[PDB]
């Protein structure tokens, strides 16, 4: 990227993001209806609000299911990962979050934001979805989905989609990162139904020793790095703690001295 | 300086840098005195800066008003009106 | 979202990069740049008279 | 009648350059020139006034010894001093001093303090520095540390404590507190006085000291104005004698000046002229009549140099310039001038020693700028320079060494360094408030003027000043008496007016016109209207200026109005404070500025747009974008960190530029820029300060941590990323540079040690100061408690311990934290709160404990952040889970009351019982008739459920005829928590069953011997758990006991507080007995309306249909509940400004009906009655709680002890607390019972025990400040309930208010828990030792299966099976709570067997042992008993059997307030027993002084007494059980010396 002038532009976008979370919508076809992806509205809102415009931004769903209703997957945590996010991917790291928080619920996926409406499933999200049921045991292909919340203009489109066994296979050896690579099928994933939750309330999970946005200070986040949990809420994008290089780089009285001032 | 004292300042320096009659030898005693002198590549820059400074009763006065500025839902100027 | 972004320019809607939604919405969004409009607000409920000029 | 008027055309255009007068007085040879380009008007050197023949200077001789010590080394005195000094020493009225600059005007102050100290004389000591204050008004803040230096060398020996007014608020009130003599600015004092920091102290200040009264027409105008009208409000209303000494300079029209300050003009006002100086100077006025600009500077460069070369050798110069960097700059022009013209030669003549001196100087100086004239005759002394320069500057040029000194204002305000010859360059300065270069103001050129001529070695001076021509003639104004002071106080009328209204000194129309009218611009107006812009017509139809009051005050209604910052209501008048307007008055923020607060602040805004917010306040209106400063602005605008959405022609971008590079401490480039963003940062401090107050108040959270963190970055000078010793000035920068460079966090800093810290930032030289810094770093830690007590709030209790080293260098006196308790999603603030923990109070866990509420869709965990509020990046954040909490069920619905008809005083079948109600009413409560057919007319346990004042003892009566009807010969037992409530119980017994039933009805007493009696012999017996518990111990033993016909428990909502678990114990004992003697006694459990009703009900046997549980607004008479919020920290400020609101809504609510006060404590409960007679006879309605005459009161107060009470109670206000007589609050009563009072200031103690009914109830700062924990505990749900239940009138009044006034963070807790019920809790698990021992000791609990089945039979087992996460449960299964009955039970058990009370047979089987059956006879606890069974020896003596019975588990429950540490040091040094190490905080060593007191029969408090008669009323059973244990030992000396400090 530029780096320059862009940066500006892309937090006058951002910071537009509450008049975005107003609008949802979510793609109703091609349901196979073969659990359901509850998500709830404030970590939905929470998680538009924290992204941008053009930086993907990632983050790994946990919940438990509902008593008596196995058919139904809420969503009670949102757990933030110290990664970047380009155009088309977001580089996580391979250590997956681990708390007390979540020991008690399952990972039913993960969540990623798009600059760009895509009628059809991602081959680098679901080569990444791959990747992370292979790497970890308890991420079942089963139970972990992928959401793509295309960045509509003045809205946003959630669509969640579970990756087939086949697709999974196909993905796990894929090794081109590129646009269109080897082996891309449309069958590779089945749009699961999702459904919205404004009767319950989750949670979130942030790190204690640094930030989620990686999209600064991207020479320090690493595939192999090691990271904690914390139950508290998650920063924003654009934060304070999230680009050190850019708050940390001035150098360290002859005015009107206008001392004890109504204050 | 204030906006006074420097829109003076400025008055002064267009009417001694232009109406000078080209005189550059003696035009730098007057800039240093009323600059302070402080070196040699301010009158320089100041050189430069001066030197980049500077119905009547006949028929045909009334010009004929030729049919134009098309009408139209079309908005020229390119703006979204919004009174 | 445009419009309250451009109310702080000190200036009128961009209307080029509306461009990106151009020939959009059931209201005459592509029309929501048009000179008539200022004339065309003062109609009201302009349906029902185009309903009855099949009477007229 | 009232008028919009324009506000802005009233008000003056020039400000403080704004000239009354139109020509200017001059004198006879004071002619001008105009020689070139420039006009020279001279003015010489007038002559001073001859002395009269009695009239001279006095010396240090006259004086009295009060005011000698602080005129030191003075022999003589001045003119203005020798001719005032009656004035200023020995009358203490208000004084107005006109005395020109260079006077003498410290010397009037100096003698106004003397004389405020004379007061206090202190003969055996030195001075009583604690019973007056000394305010002095400075306007400068240099001259105010100059004025406090002086006041501090000037009386040291007096040791009068100067300081100055500075910091927090807390910090202010601080040093107000701790010291006497307090110098300060009037806005400071204006935002002192409306935060309320100085009402606690403000009847100790009796002198105000305004200094520099000439700015009154300047920009500190209407904020001294405003000031001035409180005073005399204060003056007019409470009638405090404050001694106002207004020093102003020699200004026309000083006598509106003296009426405004209340000075007298023949003895207050002592009006001087010019010739009063000592230094007489010749003023010259060099006007510039050029056109061009740079012309007049040519000019004015070419008089300076005239001027420099005219006094060079003669005298020294003294250059006045605008700026730091230009007076520097014109010492250099002077310099070249001097060297170009061959005039350095004669300022730098033959002084070969001073020129050594000025080139040692030079060679020893570090600032290449000052050196470069420092061998030459030029020196430079400016506000950038070091200290150390600027007094070596000072000491040459007051050594006659520097020849042309050029120096600011700063320099000539507050370094006292007079020179000969003054000359002020230029006379115009860069205002960033107006934005523009404008003229000098006239309190800057008094003190440049002032300078001019030294009283010591000059005889006449010499004072120029390059202005212009138009600017001449109001500089001939000010310097020769001729510019009347204009009060220009209609600018700032509304901030005023919102001010008034949130101090509480207006409230309606009439009280704003009365506080303007008080102030200067209504003088003004009434002297000059038609410089007021009023007319002839307008001043002859209204000569008291009250049409034009009215008319100024409507506009400031209609200004709060539209900014919405007051409630104002244009048919009444009356104006009600609101947040805004409070947080605007307390951090002097404009009504334009609150409106776009108030307009714009979003709780989804980012921290991009919180800059923005914050930019566009009234305060930056008037600064402009300068296109010169244009490319800075461009270039700040790709360094500052945060980005600006508006363009760079915006002023809020170019503000928020200037912010961010003030944060971030950027380097900027020009003088008026810096200048801009030095007033930008000192306005957006206060703006984030008011932006963080209306956050909080709105419930933001995320809005509310980004003001917090904006204010942190302002407050620190530092972004937020930077590390957190940035804000220590200890620390080097390199360093901090250095553990910036490393991205380490500063929690793994405090995990390493001294030298893993020094090599992991590669300085080992440095680690043990980076450790240090880290352990000074403010970080506590902080546990939560969550107890959800209702469906919908829970209790979470919040310790907070500091794991920081204290200290005074770095933390101060104290340290101020905000709390914030919020969900998950960490946008609504649910509970915020502030503490402060003082250094006292370090290194030790605070438990604060709140209200949480919680709703149905409950977040799986909340936040509790607990902040720093002026440390910066020190935050602790606590989730609180709450997927684990098990929550209670759904409270079912109470009993409605159904609509039938009252049963009349014929329903009852028996006429004796019908005669003893047939006077009282003909017919009964509703819920009686409801209640009458499962009372009367049936005989099982009825729970009844009644707020107070339904009518419970009526159906308690019908129950008791009920069972007399049943049986001639029954066993009725009343057991109520309250001693008081029980004996007035027992007095309405013995008058309706002992007078009209002849029924056997007593009243239990601490006595055993006499209790079996009164039970055998007594048919109504009333009394405690804790003296029913002694019977129900024996019940197996005593056949009286189990011989029971009825049994009522009355208030039983009071059992999950005092005295809960000894009337839950005495219930499940009745509930055995009833069980296990083949007779079911009648219960009948009276209580408040409760939630959980159902497990009260199955608790004590009740059946479904006989539970009626009514609702809390089923009573008969209507309740009002008001709650009143005050955001005060503390409680003394809370309970010195609830005393106005308070008489405010006992005004407005009940004019004419009876109304009971509650008082936080005994002593208070007087201070509240003279501040309601304080308020009463402020305002027309003197004595008006009087409804009686005198005649009938004088028998009255003749029976009175205390002469302030029957004082009080003349007015109609009386008291009542536990300090006074049984008799006369037996008289008090009676008074306010019969319409005589209309006030009844009733302690806290004093709640329960009030046999009286009024309209009214204003509970007051409903806290108790125990000082055995030392903090302010909030009060219980019982008294809270009691103190709402007795404002119950039936017939007297329709219906009943009750106005709580407390805290804002109690406010939803006392809300919630008056309208819903509040469910009760049994809290036996913390006391079941004492019931453990009397169930063992009573062969009841043989084994552990016993123990557990009476365990399971009490109130705790039903409120486990509902709420399990209160009685701190894992489960409401069968499983889990019989583990935590065995658990409870081993743990009594091993109580029981630690202190050798029981045997544990194999572990399981409980056997009594001695001690146990000691403690179980005289009713004594395991501890108590373990400490007299391990600190008695068979060789102890009186002294130790006192200490060991003074240090018993008894004594712990002694009172612990506030002035009571020096009582008890006072008498620990003559008790006839000495206590080694004695702890003042410590209830044992004061249980242990009483006793001492006691039996030396000295004398003592009546609060004392109070806990002296409760510490005897159990002394007798401790010496029986310390006799019981040295009997049992085998000690027979012991024994003996025991029974006789008994019979001592």
């Amino acid at each position: 990227f530029s780096s320059k002038t862009e940066w500006r532009v892309r937090a006058i976008s951002a910071a537009n993001l509450h008049l975005r979370t107003n609008h949802i919508y979510v793609s109703s076809d091609d349901i196979k209806e073969t659990y359901t992806y509850i998500l709830p509205k404030n970590v939905l809102k929470k998680f538009i609000c924290i992204s941008d415009l053009r930086a993907q931004i990632a983050g790994y769903l946990y919940g438990v299911s509902p008593p008596d209703n196995p058919q139904v997957k809420e969503i009670r945590c949102i757990v933030m990962v110290p990664q970047w996010g380009t155009h088309q991917t977001v580089h996580l790291p391979g250590q997956l979050p681990q708390h007390e928080y979540l020991k008690e619920m399952e990972p039913l996926g993960w969540i990623h934001t798009q600059p760009n409406e895509s009628p059809q499933l991602s081959p680098q999200d679901v080569t990444t979805h791959a990747k992370i049921m292979a790497d970890n045991p308890s991420w079942d292909g089963e139970k972990t989905i992928i959401i793509t919340c295309s960045f509509t203009p003045g809205s946003c489109t959630l669509t969640a989609y579970k990756l087939t066994p086949s697709g999974y296979e196909w993905g796990r050896q894929n090794t081109d990162k590129g646009n269109n690579p080897k082996g891309y099928l449309p069958s590779h994933y089945e749009r699961v139904q999702m459904l919205l939750s404004d009767r319950f309330l989750g949670f979130f999970m942030v790190p204690a020793q640094s930030s989620w946005n990686y999209n600064f200070m991207g020479v320090r986040h690493d595939p192999n790095m090691k990271y904690e949990l914390q139950l508290a809420n998650p920063k924003e994008f654009y934060h304070e703690v999230h680009r050190p290089s850019h708050f940390l780089n001035f150098a360290l009285v002859y005015s009107a001295d206008r001392e004890d001032l109504y204050a | 300086q204030p906006r006074d004292i420097l829109c003076g300042a400025a008055d002064e320096v267009l009417a001694v840098l232009k109406n000078e009659k080209l005189r550059d030898k003696e035009r730098r005693k007057e800039i240093d005195l009323l600059l302070g002198q402080t070196d040699d590549t301010r009158y320089h820059v100041l050189v430069n800066l001066g030197k980049k400074i500077t119905i009547d009763e006949t028929y045909g006065v009334n010009v004929q008003f030729e049919s134009d500025e098309e009408e139209g839902d079309e908005d020229v100027y390119g703006e979204v009106r919004e009174e | 979202l445009k419009r309250q972004e451009a109310i702080a320019q000190n200036r009128r809607l961009t209307l080029e990069d509306l461009e990106d939604s151009w020939d959009r919405g059931i209201p005459r969004i592509n029309t929501l740049f048009q000179k008539d409009r200022h004339t065309l607000a003062y109609d009201k409920g302009w349906r029902v008279r185009t309903d009855f000029k099949q009477y007229q | 009648p009232r008028q919009v008027l324009d506000l802005e055309d009233l008000v003056f255009t020039q400000g403080s350059h704004f000239m009354a007068n139109k020509r200017c007085q001059l004198p006879d040879g004071s002619f001008r020139r105009q020689r070139k380009g420039y006009e020279e008007v001279h003015v010489p050197a007038l002559k001073p006034k001859p002395f009269g023949s009695e009239e001279q200077l006095l010396p240090v001789e006259k004086l009295p010894k009060y005011a000698q010590a602080g005129f030191e080394g003075f022999k003589t005195l001045n003119r203005i001093q020798s001719k005032l000094y009656r004035a200023a020493l020995e009358t203490d009225e208000n004084l107005l001093l006109c005395a020109p600059t260079g006077a003498g005007k410290t010397n009037v102050a100096l003698m106004c303090m003397l004389r405020e100290i004379g007061k206090h004389i202190n003969m055996d000591g030195t001075i009583n520095v604690d019973d007056f204050k000394i305010i002095y008004i400075a306007p400068m803040r240099s001259l105010v540390q100059e004025m406090v230096g002086s006041f501090g060398k000037r009386l040291a020996t007096y040791g009068i404590t100067v300081a100055e007014l500075t910091g927090d608020h807390q910090l202010c009130k601080e040093e107000i507190s701790a010291t006497q003599i307090i110098v300060c600015t009037p806005e400071k004092w204006d935002i002192i006085t409306r935060k309320g920091g100085e009402r606690t102290y403000t009847q100790l200040v009796r002198l105000i000291i305004l200094d520099e009264i000439h700015l009154l027409h300047d920009d500190r105008g209407p904020v001294l104005e405003a000031l001035v009208a409180r005073a005399i409000r204060n003056i007019e209303m409470t009638q405090e004698d404050v001694r106002l000494i207004g020093l102003s300079a020699t200004l026309p029209n000083y006598e509106d000046v003296a009426t405004f300050l209340r000075v007298d003009p023949a003895k207050g006002l002592f009006y001087f002229d010019n010739s009063f100086r000592p230094v007489p100077l010749e003023q010259t006025y060099v006007g510039i009549t050029e056109k061009k600009a740079i012309k007049r500077f040519q000019i004015m460069n070419e008089i300076v140099y005239e001027k420099i070369m005219e006094h060079a050798g003669k005298n020294q110069v003294l250059v006045f310039v605008h700026s730091r960097k230009e007076t520097g700059k014109t010492a250099r022009a002077i310099r070249d001038m001097c060297l170009e013209k061959d005039t350095l030669g004669l300022f730098l003549r033959e002084g070969s020693a001073s020129t050594e001196v000025l080139r040692t100087e030079a060679e020893q100086c570090k600032n290449l700028e000052l050196k470069d004239l420092l061998p030459y005759g030029f020196a430079i002394h400016h506000a950038g320079m070091t200290r150390v320069d600027r007094t070596l500057v000072e000491d040459l040029f007051a050594d006659k060494h520097i020849q042309v000194l050029v120096s600011t204002a700063t320099l000539a305000w507050g370094v006292n360094l007079p020179a000969h010859t003054v000359i002020i360059k230029g006379t115009q300065v860069y205002s960033p408030e107006k934005g523009r270069w404008t003229e000098l103001g006239a309190l800057d050129i008094l003190q440049m003027l002032g300078r001019a001529g030294r009283p010591q070695y000059d005889t006449k001076g010499e004072g120029i000043l390059i202005t212009s021509h138009g600017e001449l003639q109001y500089y001939l104004s000010l310097l020769n008496q001729q510019l009347p002071i204009e009060s220009q106080m209609v600018s700032k009328l509304p901030d005023m007016l919102n001010a008034e209204i949130v101090l509480g000194n207006v409230q309606n129309a009439k009280d704003a016109v009365n506080w303007l009218g008080y102030a200067y611009l209504y003088i003004r107006m009434l002297r000059s209207p038609t410089l007021y812009g009023i007319s002839h017509d307008d001043l002859k139809g209204d000569p008291l200026l009250d049409q034009r009051r009215l008319d100024l005050v409507h506009t400031a209604a209609l200004m709060l109005d539209k900014n919405n910052l007051v409630k104002y209501d244009k048919k009444t008048g009356n104006f009600q404070v609101t947040e805004l307007g409070r947080i605007a008055s307390h951090y002097y923020i404009t009504n334009d500025t609150v409106q776009t607060y108030n307009q714009l602040l979003k709780p989804t805004l980012s921290e991009i747009e919180l800059f923005r917010v914050f930019s566009l306040s009234s305060e930056f209106k008037n600064i402009t974008v300068r296109e010169e400063e244009k490319l800075e602005l461009q270039k700040l605008l790709e360094r500052v960190p945060i980005p600006v959405k508006e363009s760079i022609e915006e002023p809020s971008a170019k503000i928020n530029v200037l912010l961010q590079a003030f944060i971030s401490q950027l380097k900027l480039e020009g003088f008026a820029l810096m200048a801009d963003m030095v007033y930008v940062t000192q306005s957006a401090g206060r703006l984030m300060r008011a932006i963080f107050e209306i956050v909080l108040n709105r419930g933001w959270a995320q809005l509310t941590d980004k003001t917090l963190n904006l204010c942190k970055m302002i407050d620190k000078r530092m972004w937020q990323s930077m590390c957190p010793l940035r804000q220590f000035r200890k620390l080097p920068e390199e360093v901090v540079k250095k553990i910036e460079k490393k991205n380490f966090p500063f929690e793994r800093l405090y995990d390493l040690n001294h030298n893993e810290i020094g090599e992991l930032i590669r300085m080992p030289k440095m680690g043990k100061t980076i450790h240090k810094y880290v352990h000074l770093f403010p970080k506590l830690e902080l546990s939560v408690h969550l107890q959800p007590i209702t469906r919908s709030t829970l209790k979470v209790e919040l310790t907070i311990t500091p794991d920081f080293q204290w200290d005074e260098k770095v933390h101060g006196s104290s340290e101020a934290f905000w709390i914030l308790v919020e969900d998950v999603d960490s946008e609504v603030i649910l509970h915020h709160e502030y503490f402060l923990l003082k250094a006292k109070y370090a290194q030790d866990e605070h438990l604060i404990t709140f209200f949480v509420p919680v709703f149905e869709p409950l977040p799986p965990q909340y936040f509790i952040r607990v902040v720093s509020d002026r440390w910066l990046s020190c935050e602790t954040q606590l989730p609180v889970s709450f997927r684990h909490l098990i929550l209670p069920e759904k409270y079912p619905p109470p009993t409605e009351l159904l609509d039938l008809q009252p049963l009349p005083v014929s329903a009852l079948r028996n006429s004796a019982f019908e005669s003893l109600y047939q006077d009282k009413f003909p017919f009964f409560n509703p819920i009686q008739t409801q209640v009458f057919n499962t009372v009367y007319n049936s005989d099982d346990n009825v729970f009844v459920g009644a707020p107070t004042g339904s009518g419970k003892t009526i159906c308690a009566e019908f129950a008791i005829l009920r069972m007399l009807l049943q049986s001639s010969e029954g066993r009725c037992v009343y057991i109520t928590p309250m001693e008081a409530l029980a004996e007035q119980v027992y007095m309405d017994w013995y008058e309706k069953f002992q007078d009209r039933l002849n029924k056997k009805v007593v009243l239990l007493t601490g006595e055993t011997s006499t209790d079996l009696k009164l039970l055998g012999k007594g048919n109504i017996i009333i009394s405690t758990p804790e003296k029913w518990d002694i019977l129900s111990r024996r019940w197996k033993q005593r056949k009286n006991v189990q011989n029971i016909n009825l049994f009522v428990v009355d208030e039983v909502h009071l059992i999950g507080g005092e005295n809960g678990p000894v009337l839950e114990v005495i219930c499940s004992r009745m509930r055995y007995i009833s069980s296990q003697i083949e007779r079911p006694i009648r219960i009948v459990a009276l209580s408040s309306s409760l939630s959980n009703a159902k497990d009260v009900a199955h608790w004590l046997g009740c059946s479904a249909t006989s539970t009626f549980n009514f609702h809390p607004n089923v009573r008969p008479v209507p309740l009002e509940l008001h709650i009143q919020g005050f955001n005060i920290s503390h409680t003394q400020t809370r309970l010195l400004s609830m005393a106005k609101p308070v008489y405010h809504a006992i005004t407005k609510h009940s004019p004419k009906k009876p109304v009971i006060v509650f008082v936080p404590s005994r002593k208070q409960t007087r201070l509240t009655a003279i501040d309601i007679l304080t308020t009463c006879a402020a305002d027309i309605q003197r004595q008006r709680f009087l409804h009686c005459t005198e005649k009938d009161l004088i028998p009255y107060l003749e029976k009175l002890s205390d002469s302030t009470l029957k004082e009080t109670l003349l007015n109609g206000v009386g008291y009542l607390h536990e300090g006074l007589s049984p008799m006369e609050r037996r008289l008090v009563e009676q008074l306010f019972s019969s319409g005589a009072i209309q006030v009844v200031v009733a302690s806290r103690s004093l709640c329960w025990g009030m046999n009286v009914a009024a309209h009214l109830v204003i509970i007051m700062d409903t806290q108790y400040y125990n000082g055995k924990i030392h903090a302010y505990v909030d009060y219980p749900i019982y008294d809270v309930l009691q103190m709402v239940g007795h404002a119950n009138r039936p017939l007297q009044d329709d219906e009943g208010r009750c106005v709580i006034m407390c805290q804002g963070s109690k406010k939803d807790f006392f809300k919630k828990f008056l309208y819903e019920p509040l469910p009760v809790e049994s809290h036996l698990d913390h006391c079941m030792h004492d019931h453990f021992n009397a169930e063992i000791v009573t062969k009841t609990i043989e084994n552990k299966q016993d123990a557990v089945d009476y365990l399971t039979w009490t109130f705790l087992y039903r409120r486990m099976t509902q709420n399990p996460n209160y009685y701190n449960l894992q489960g409401i299964s069968h499983r889990h709570l019989s583990d935590h009955l065995s658990e409870l039970v081993e743990q009594t058990l091993s109580d029981l067997e630690q202190s050798k009370c029981i045997s544990i047979e194999d572990e399981m089987d409980v056997a009594p042992l001695n001690l146990g059956m000691i403690a179980a006879y005289y009713y004594i606890n395991y501890t108590t008993i373990e400490l007299f069974s391990m600190s008695l020896n068979a060789k102890t003596k009186v002294r130790g059997l006192i200490e060991i019975i003074s240090n018993a588990a008894e004594y712990e429950n002694i009172p612990i307030r506030h002035h009571e540490d020096n009582l008890l040091r006072q008498l620990a040094q003559k008790v006839p027993h000495k206590l080694n190490n004695p702890k003042f905080n410590d209830p044992h060593v004061k249980t242990n002084l009483l006793l001492q007191a006691h039996l030396s029969r000295m004398q003592l408090s009546a609060e004392l007494q109070s806990d002296t008669e409760e510490i005897l009323s159990k002394a007798i059973r401790l010496i029986q059980a310390c006799v019981d244990v040295l009997s049992s030992n085998g000690w027979l000396s012991p024994a003996l010396a025991a029974m006789e400090l008994a019979q001592m």
